[PDB]
């Protein structure tokens, strides 16, 4: 999983920001979201999303479709470290399961199943 | 840049 947000921003920066963000909004969850490389779907300008831990994987969904203007027959696939999370699973618990040790979750999507194709 | 404030219990269709 290669996110861009990692190249612009030291991990040191992140980790702080990570900490800071968790503390002052426990009941949130902080997310990147990112194109998955070589997808053919819109950008998504905003990057840095403070979801509600209780929101689930499918509200999500419905939230980065209307960002980026799909149409209704257009597909769109999550990806956390490689692998498509159940749609009913809460963001905190995807969190708490895919954090990286910046304190993110970072999420990629795509118009494809499989990540980078 | 700053955060996006996602609202609670929002659509899912």
């Amino acid at each position: 999983m290669k996110f861009q947000y990692k190249e612009d921003h030291p991990f040191e920066y992140r980790k702080k920001e990570g900490e800071k963000i968790r503390k002052k909004y426990p009941d949130r969850v902080p997310v990147i979201v990112e194109k998955a490389p070589k997808a053919r779907v819109p950008d998504l300008d905003k990057r840095k999303y403070l979801v509600p831990s209780d929101l689930t994987v499918g509200q999500f969904y419905f939230l980065i479709r209307k960002r980026i203007h799909l149409r209704p027959e257009d597909a769109l696939f999550f990806f956390v470290n490689n692998t498509i999370p159940p749609t009913s699973a809460t963001m905190g618990q995807l969190y708490e399961d895919n954090h990286e040790e910046d304190y993110f979750l970072y999420v990629a999507y795509s118009d494809e199943s499989v990540y980078g194709k | 840049e700053e955060w996006e404030m996602v609202p609670r219990h929002s659509g899912s269709g």
